[PDB]
RNA sequence: CGAUGUCGGCUCAUCACAUCCUGGGGCUGAAGUAGGUCCCAAGGGUAUGGCUGUUCGCCAUUUAAAGUGGUACGCGAGCUGGGUUUAGAACGUCGUGAGACAGUUCGGUCCCUAUCUGCCGUGGGCGCUGGAGAACUGAGGGGGGCUGCUCCUAGUACGAGAGGACCGGAGUGGACGCAUCACUGGUGUUCGGGUUGUCAUGCCAAUGGCACUGCCCGGUAGCUAAAUGCGGAAGAGAUAAGUGCUGAAAGCAUCUAAGCACGAAACUUGCCCCGAGAUGAGUUCUCCCUGACCCUUUAAGGGUCCUGAAGGAACGUUGAAGACGACGACGUUGAUAGGCCGGGUGUGUAAGCGCAGCGAUGCGUUGAGCUAACCGGUACUAAUGAACCGUGAGGCUUAACCU
RNA sequence: AAUUCCUUGUCGGGUAAGUUCCGACCUGCACGAAUGGCGUAAUGAUGGCCAGGCUGUCUCCACCCGAGACUCAGUGAAAU
RNA sequence: ACACAGGUGGUCAGGUAGAGAAUACCAAGGCGCUUGAGAGAACUCGGGUGAAGGAACUAGGCAAAAUGGUGCCGUAACUUC
RNA sequence: AGGACCGAACCGACUAAUGUUGAAAAAUUAGCGGAUGACUUGUGGCUGGGGGUGAAAGGCCAAUCAAACCGGGAGAUAGCU
């Protein structure tokens, strides 16, 4: 509809960088332990969506302490304050699930258009 | 799955009370030709309401 | 997560693999996500620890393959279910170190004691 | 049930539906007016009109696409040479569907589907 | 305390500053026009007749046109009623109708339900399907026993069987309003509301709250 | 006995109260926490596994609780076929033997297309007293009724200590139900890509057919739960057991005989839904039709000409509506569907050309090409003008306001 | 024990929990030596038990592809 | 019984992949199985795919799912070797 | 070499589902066993009813077998319906 996304346009944020699947981005999220608010870093390889509006969610993957952790994040949430691309990647898929379950296998890096 | 008593002609008639055909009760007459046809249908002379749309 | 679910063990003293035999709380409870306490049997035991094979006790699920849901709409998904073995009567953790991540909804009293030894939260 | 769903199953499997739509589109492009059943014609609009819209733009890629559909180079030549140059100004609505009577063996509501600018 | 008639637009999310991500649905509530006011003398009760939207004046018949033209002419999509005990309303329309919901906190939304159609027992009720492998000749999703042998001799009058599921007026209670937009003509309540998009909704303040 | 299918399990229930939990009280050898026993109460709830064919039982682990029964020891024209209970075979035992056993052991065909009652839904006809379009009141009828833990009251009252409340607030759960697809996901054989074997399009290139959609990798809309919102209460009226005030019969005593006040999840409400065929057929608002005659037993009508109104129906394009009817949107005064245009999405850098390399292949053009069911527009195609039904002021008696 | 009524005998193993199973004891109701006793490699669409993998068997179902069911036209039964 | 998914001896044996007379697509050749048309309910039949769990189902892993080929390494108790 | 191994033709019939007025008076689909031998199969012949034949089940002897079919004794008899 047209009444829908008139609210969502005001609820977007314009500071989202451009990501591709295969990029190992660093997501800084907000965490509240007590009365204080703190930034937590979560770096990992992205298995993304394309921008569905306000309902856009990207899935990143980190092998933390020997256990692989997959965390989605809404790309318009106030919890995520900044995302940084870090090292880029050259893969041929929009979804990298078969390349996320395996371990010890890495994605190569493209210089341009990735 | 079988009956225990025979249904009668009265019960047969009340069952067939809804098995009755309904006629068209309305036939449109075309403008270019005066021959009648079913509504929203070709006249079988090849004519729809504006022109002879079908040669056959 | 469910009955007959084999979970790995996070702490050092609680050993190897454990089968969940009951989810506690509630009359006909089907599932156990993270912050709740299940009953276990010990199917594999490392030879050293105070844990022995075939011992019934309690455990709190520190990792789940389905994961938890943050209120902002996001989920944290792991590969593999894990638990920390607790005492049966006092419900305190048995081991001295917790291996692997432990999610923030273990934020209450004994689970705060689990955060005090967990590496990444 | 089926909510917000399109297409007709037409009492056939998918490969048969694709093949019969291919042959029906080829027959319509060749003869410019064919008589079929009503739902077959109603799906024939949805398969034929993208082919004419693709025939509007002349390129080797569009000819290979409209050979991947309809699989007939005579249909491809007639389409990209005479159907779309003819409908070049017209934006939509290349097929007109006129209802006819019923078949004799079974009462199937028939319909004539025909190109709107017929050469004959 | 009366309510008003809206239309279901869809479902979105409202990101709060804390990060709560409240699931909302949007009800497009235009200017409701009071058409007829009922009183205790002419009728046996006390309520008002409202209308919303507009019609094309070719689908408006002569009785509908006469009823609308009586005391303030504007054709609407339909007519509804709202009971009242201590409120008094005029017979002209409401200018900004949604602003009577800016003070309420919990509303109670009513709309039609989506039609599932002729549905089985497993879809309609939460009936248990029987076994899929161990024998089970032609009896996977069938109803099981429907009665109690000869001593009743009959199936009881409330028996759960297969039938039409959907197209029922479903009233969902105690929903939190998060935003009332006067100039946008919108009312944002939290969570799930009956109907597809484009269905006619009835919002009222909550009887429970 | 010209046939009423047997135990147990699956699915589905419904009733009784001789109450397992929750609710309300009397007594206690009832300090508190906990109990024991008895009275009232059926509104809701009342496990998962190991063994056994098992009901049962023992056991493990929960729960507030894991009730006792009736219904052909409920339910085989609903399911199973482990048990029992045909024909094969064996062991122990009996018999000379054929054979036999409430013994044991391995294997052993479970049919029916629903006429009637009965329920689950959905229509057609007529009635409702002129004909229609709607909005309703509510006599009835159903649905729902469960409950744990933590904190404050408060380590307070009580108790030597140990321990530890009633009463009253608040948060968060388990089971269940209703709705929904915004999130997380599933499917998505109508979207895109990779790849194998073969055949064809004259051949390279590029495509298509078949091999479960050939095999996969993702995926839009819809549908969905594992996902997300919400909900069973608060509050009245009358009460059961119980507790009383006043008060005689019976100078006292007594909840009772007169009078009066409390008292439960049970009853009637309150919350949600169906509901005027509620023949007792209801109420309100609006719209529409106010012409000539002829024949005639005249508790009354019949026929002709002119007129067909409001509205409905038929037909067509159709829908988050639907088995068919029904319901809803629209019918050129139009966005009802298809097409087209723009986006979104989803695959993931199309074809052709050029460069590098011996070649597979890599790179530029290029986030390119294609894209459904989605969103916003656009009369290009189909929704033709008619035609059909429905009439012409709507009975009698009695009474009020007029006249 | 294809044999044992009491019997789910008693003890041990396996399981969180084992009337079945495996190993023992002998109290053989009512084993036993060509009506063959005991053992055994290989074999078995043979009977019982456990483990790995695997999964809609199941927790608990959800969607989809086709053939019927449903509507229309032609023909047109049956038990009772 | 039937223009009946059953039964019926021998002979020939093309291409590609393949050990093959298996199997997939095809040659020569023969067919589209003698009721159709719509719609896309429950329910039944035959299949496809499933979050998390993995036999908790059940008389019983019934049924489905799983592994599957060639070359090489390597292989236990027992044994009539 | 082998009543040897894997596996099509061929022969068989262990499990499940479907069908049960069936497509069929025992089949189909998906798996299953043997597949150089006590194999399998074509043509003709022989064994006859208290009889034949049987790697034995009261199995088979023309959809029929603890005594086939056909005709006769025969309108057996029936204290039963």
């Amino acid at each position: 509809s047209n009444i829908i996304k008139q609210l969502e346009q005001e609820q977007m944020k314009q500071d989202v960088p451009s990501f591709r699947p295969g990029d190992t981005v660093e997501v800084k999220v907000w965490v509240v332990e007590g009365s204080k608010k703190r930034l937590q870093a979560f770096e990992g390889v992205v298995i993304a969506i394309r921008n569905r509006g306000l309902h856009s969610a990207f899935t990143v993957r980190k092998i933390s302490n020997g256990e692989g952790v997959e965390r989605v994040f809404q790309t318009h949430s106030p919890v995520v304050d900044s995302i940084s691309v870090k090292r880029r990647g050259a893969v041929r898929k929009a979804k990298l699930y078969y390349l996320r379950e395996r371990t010890g296998k890495a994605a190569r890096i493209k210089e341009r258009l990735n | 799955a079988v009956q225990q008593n025979k249904p009668t002609r009265s019960k047969r008639g009340m069952r067939r009370s809804h098995d009755a055909l309904t006629a068209v009760t309305s036939l449109s007459v075309d403008k270019t030709s005066g021959e009648k046809h079913l509504r929203h249908h070709i006249t079988a002379d090849g004519y729809y309401r504006g022109r002879k749309v079908i040669a056959k | 997560i469910q009955e007959q679910t084999m979970l790995n063990v996070a702490d050092n003293s609680g050993a190897r693999r454990v089968m969940c035999i009951k989810v506690l709380g509630g009359s006909h409870r089907r599932y156990a996500g993270v912050g709740d306490i299940i009953k276990i049997t010990i199917k594999e035991a490392i030879p050293r620890g105070k844990v022995k094979k075939g011992d019934v006790l309690k455990a709190v699920v520190v990792r789940t393959k389905k994961g938890v849901r943050r209120p902002d709409g996001s989920v944290i998904r792991f590969d593999g279910n894990a638990c920390v073995l607790l005492n049966n009567n006092s419900e305190q953790p048995i081991g001295t170190r917790i291996f692997g991540p432990v999610t923030r909804e273990l934020r209450s009293e004994k689970f705060m004691k689990i955060i005090s030894l967990a590496p990444e939260v | 049930m089926r909510h917000r769903k399109s297409g007709r199953q037409l009492n056939r499997n998918s490969s048969h539906r694709q093949a019969m739509f291919r042959n029906m589109a080829g027959s319509l492009v060749r003869h410019e007016i064919i008589k079929t059943t009503l739902p077959k014609a109603k799906e024939l609009r949805r398969v034929v009109e993208p082919l004419i819209t693709l025939a509007k733009t002349d390129s080797v890629a569009n000819r290979r696409l409209a050979f991947a559909r309809t699989r007939d180079n005579e249909i491809v030549a007639k389409l990209f040479n005479e159907l779309g140059p003819r409908f070049a100004s017209r934006a939509g609505g290349y097929t007109r569907i006129l209802k006819c009577g019923f078949r004799a063996g079974d009462n199937a509501p028939m319909a004539y589907i025909e190109l709107v600018d017929r050469s004959e | 305390m009366i309510g008003l008639v809206g239309k279901k637009v869809g479902m979105t999310r409202i990101f709060t500053e804390d990060g709560v991500s409240i699931p909302v649905t949007v009800i497009e509530v235009e200017a409701n026009r009071v058409t007829q006011v009922k009183d205790l003398a002419n009728d046996g009760y006390r309520a008002i007749q409202v209308t919303t939207g507009a019609k094309k004046a070719n689908r408006v018949t002569k009785p509908e046109a006469g009823h609308f033209a009586k005391a303030g002419v504007e054709a609407g999509r339909g007519l509804w009623e709202f009971r009242l005990a201590e409120g008094e309303e005029f017979t002209v329309g409401q200018s900004i109708s949604v602003e009577l919901f800016a003070d309420v906190k919990k509303v109670d939304v009513t709309g039609t339900s989506k039609g599932k159609g002729f549905a089985g027992t497993v879809k309609r009720w939460n009936f248990r399907t029987q076994d899929a492998t161990h024998g089970n000749s032609l009896s996977h999703r069938v109803p099981g026993s429907i009665g109690q042998n000869q001593t009743p001799g009959k199936v009881f009058k409330g028996k759960k069987m297969a039938g039409q599921m959907g197209n029922e007026r479903v009233t969902v209670q105690s929903l939190d309003v998060v935003r009332v937009d006067a100039e946008r003509n919108l009312l944002l309540v939290k969570g799930a509301v009956p109907g597809a998009t484009g269905s006619d909704l009835i919002v009222k303040p909550a009887v429970k709250a």
